[PDB]
């Protein structure tokens, strides 16, 4: 029944003491933190406490859209030697660092995912030609479904994959997704492998990456400009924002202290000294 | 199907309320209520088998 | 208690095994959750589970290691450290799936004239960092899984530069808890400290923790045990003191699903 | 109709 | 004319509901309710004239 | 087709099943817009021969 | 039954294993006693027993042998024939004591044009006679215990005359049931006959039988399985017919006491 | 008014 926006406990007035009760003395070897409050070691006045922990609830701590990737696409002249660029991104929160670090204060999590898409475009060649307003197709390709090989091949039909057709210059696109994990929670850390190496099998055959579970965890987003080729080339970027709604988290962890180095917990030489010089008896 | 909840009113100019209606079948589409619960830190701050009495010796 | 009972004096009995201690600092139950069997409401594989009970839920003692002034720390993974322990190991390798909780009892006595403090941490999903700066996530199954001998921490990161035949092992730097986070914060994990003047053991009761009700014990370790000297060993005025550290661990409420022929892993 | 919290 | 139905709530943060009002005369304009029924597979899996008892011989 | 379930041929435990067939209902299987054609049109200069 | 049920058509399910048969001759429960766990009123070792349940009480198939016109017969001992079978064998070798019952299913099909009859006998304490006439009771542990391959009967007693290095094996003469008593009387033991025109299997449910509630499985065999051709194999007009015989056996209600390190026997 | 399912 205690809610996140409830006020914290009042300070009760306490006077002088002389007893066998020893709140100040403890033993951290036990694994416990001493539950003390100011009235245990100093004289206090009565204060009616109004402050609350509302903004540090798990939901409120995460209640923000974070950028997780930038996808690049274009629409060139038909005469180009290089193919029309469509983008393919393997969904993850580990390409950027900020949301990753926040989620990694915890070992496991459950949440509904809100994805918001901000789309910007520009001219590249110092031309004077124009381009009519672009429509973009953001196709979700779940693990197993055919990945596009060309900006215009059959897969963009999307009979079953979810697609967003976004019109340039309109409000940024947005969809929600349920908790889609194949486990009862998302694992931010997996201390294991996806294969057991057997003795009767070759080393190559039993091998797999440390800490990786499903190779294609959540599938792909594929993005294209739906408009046909245009004389003047336009390049666009799709910025993807992830917000974890309706979230639950388990098993707290110390936050990432040295720079991220890949999708695992690995660290690079030369980045291992976060702390700065400060003298023991200097304020 | 309207949900009526109260706001915690910070700066002032009764209970002021706000209204919420869900427009979609999937709870995943819903906004966050922010009507969240708190819990005691004990599973992390006092994970010991024998209950700690802070005025008593932690070791006896 | 007025009839002599103490926080410091405990007896633990599991199966045909008993541990006694006269210098404990209470004992810890991780996240306040005692180990339990998998409930029908949370169950997933439908076949009748194997539950070996006293045959596997008993205290197994691993190889004793040695604490010296140069020790940087030790680590073990569960269930890996127990993979060769009597009928627990057998039940593990014969089944696809398995889940288990543990009582971990770390032992280290000295004398009223020695000093030092070991932080004993139980970490859920204790993913450790690799030795390479050319490839991430490349620690081999064999090196990730030392069995009962465990591994050690180092004070220095030193990258494997042999690109022809890479070592493919962890390089766990102690002040970074071997995983890129600061050791001073490891206390948010279930822990006890063996501070020689106060106590000669640590006892951690660990529930099965995972994002699943049951999983591959052979592919995945649920818990990591990390022991690090928070305050170094010291004795009288000797330059080279040594005291032993012994781990005894008991599986608890372990059950297994998906029986077939025995798994024979490539461990070297 | 209406729920009230 | 509001229809109030419950959501099957998957991830959690009572019954959570949602509201639906039809804006058009033609049922063809309506969204899909997704409030669908299941049936037994028997017309395809057991199309036999004499009822099958699985513990018994299929042929006697 | 033989209507068997695991408890017919192996020893089973009690499991409280939570999974549902909601996403494979006929409606849900088809509940997606599929592209069926691409129509081409233009608007040329008035001076065009075509 | 009017709903099709037959004495000849059975399904047996134990653990993750099922046997079906469409040509049985009912099934036998030795001495009318179904296997049971040891009751507290009859209990003897006081330690908590291990009861592996589905992990060991399941159907294990031994190596298939071959029946020909020259076959004199085969024998196996229990628990010895199962000593290397999955977690049953493991639980056996890790404990001082163990008791178990069994479902024995002997399999042998042919055709409406073949003929022959196998007597399948389950004998309590099936002590077999040795090959020597210089020394009695001298069959070695290794030869007494063939494991799953079993042994065979002979129509001729032939004494081991090498006194320097004696064979130390059994010489089980078929019409003497390998133990000095006439085979025609073996029917007082729990049995079935596989007579090819009538049935293609034998099923014997065996209770744990012993003069003790529990005993050393490694030192002592409780039951012997003896299969002998009461009427020889014959087919059409072929001079050398062959049909296979397969044994599948399931431990039932097995429990073990006295857990320690694993027994590693000298088997060769 | 309102239907409720
Ligand atoms: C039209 C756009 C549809 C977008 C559909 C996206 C569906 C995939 C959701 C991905 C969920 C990612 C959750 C985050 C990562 C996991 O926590 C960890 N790597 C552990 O499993
Ligand atoms: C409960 O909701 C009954 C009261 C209805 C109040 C007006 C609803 C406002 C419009 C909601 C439209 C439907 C959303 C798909
Ligand atoms: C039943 O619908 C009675 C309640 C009306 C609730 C408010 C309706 C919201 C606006 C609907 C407009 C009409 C749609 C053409």
């Amino acid at each position: 029944a205690a809610t996140s926006r409830d006020a914290l406990p009042n300070t009760e007035a306490s006077g002088p003491t002389h007893s066998k009760e020893i709140p100040a003395l403890t033993a951290v070897e036990t694994g416990a933190t001493n539950p003390l409050v100011p009235s245990d070691t100093v004289q206090t006045r009565h204060v009616v406490q109004h402050r609350s922990r509302s903004e540090s609830s798990i939901e409120s701590f995460f209640a923000r859209g974070a950028c997780v990737t930038i996808m690049t696409v274009d629409n060139p002249a038909s005469t180009t030697n290089k193919d029309k660029l469509f983008a393919v991104w393997k969904i993850t929160y580990k390409d950027t660092v900020q949301l990753r670090r926040k989620l990694e204060f915890f070992t496991y999590s459950r949440f509904d995912m809100e994805l918001t898409f901000v789309v910007t475009a520009n001219f590249t060649e110092t031309n004077n030609g124009h381009a009519l307003n672009q429509v973009y197709q953001i196709m979700y390709i779940p693990p197993g479904a055919p990945v596009p090989e060309k900006w215009d091949d059959y897969t963009w039909q999307t009979s079953s994959n979810p697609s967003i057709f976004y019109t340039y210059g309109t409000a940024p696109a947005r969809i929600s997704v349920p908790y889609v994990g194949i486990s009862n929670a998302y694992s931010h850390f997996y201390d294991g492998f996806s294969k057991v190496p057997l003795k009767d099998q070759s080393a190559a055959l039993g091998d797999s990456l440390y800490g990786a579970a499903s190779l294609n965890d959540f599938g792909i987003l594929a993005v294209r400009v739906v408009n046909d080729h245009n004389p003047t080339k336009v390049t666009s970027k799709i910025r993807v924002y992830l917000k974890p709604k309706h979230i639950r988290v388990w098993c707290p962890r110390p936050p990432r202290a040295v720079a991220y180095y890949g999708p695992g917990v690995d660290y690079k030489d030369g980045t291992l000294t976060p702390l700065s010089t400060k003298d023991l008896t200097t304020y | 199907g309207a949900q009526v909840s109260s706001q915690k009113v910070g700066a002032h100019e009764s209970t002021i309320n706000y209204t919420t209606i869900n427009y979609y079948r999937d709870s995943a589409s819903n906004a966050a209520s922010k009507q969240d619960f708190s819990q005691d830190p004990s599973k992390f701050t006092e994970p010991i088998k024998d209950v700690l009495i802070k005025t008593a010796p932690m070791l006896n | 208690e007025a009839c002599g009972y103490s926080d410091r004096v405990l007896q633990l009995t599991l199966g045909n095994s008993t541990i006694t201690t006269q210098e404990a600092a209470n004992s810890v139950v991780a996240y306040g959750r005692w180990p339990e069997y998998l409930r029908d409401s949370e169950a997933n594989p439908v076949d009748q589970p194997t539950e070996p009970d006293v045959a596997a839920c008993r205290f197994y003692t691993l190889d004793t290691v040695s604490w010296t002034k140069e020790s940087r720390g030790w680590w073990w993974k569960l269930p890996d450290a127990l993979r060769d322990m009597g009928l627990f190991g057998q039940n593990m390798y014969y089944h696809y799936l398995g889940r288990s909780g543990y009582t971990v009892h770390v032992q280290c006595n000295a004398s009223k004239f020695h000093q030092g403090a070991l932080g004993v941490f139980a970490v859920p999903e204790m993913c450790l960092a690799g030795d390479s700066n050319t490839t991430t996530m490349h620690t081999s199954y064999q090196n990730a899984n030392p069995g009962e001998k465990g591994g050690t921490f180092t004070g220095t990161f030193t990258p494997d530069n042999n690109q022809t035949s890479p070592a493919r092992r962890f390089c766990p730097v102690d002040y970074l808890l071997g995983n890129g986070t600061l050791l001073g914060n490891a206390f948010v994990f279930p822990h006890q400290i063996i501070n020689l003047r106060t106590n000669n053991c640590a006892t951690l009761v660990l529930p099965y923790v995972n994002s699943l009700s049951i999983d591959s014990m052979v592919k995945h370790n649920n818990w990591g045990i990390a022991i690090l000297p928070l305050a170094p060993l010291n004795f009288a005025s000797e330059s080279s003191p040594e005291i032993p550290i012994t781990l005894t661990i008991a599986p608890m409420c372990c059950e297994f699903n998906g029986l077939r022929n025995i798994t024979l892993p490539r461990l070297q | 109709g209406s729920s009230s919290t």
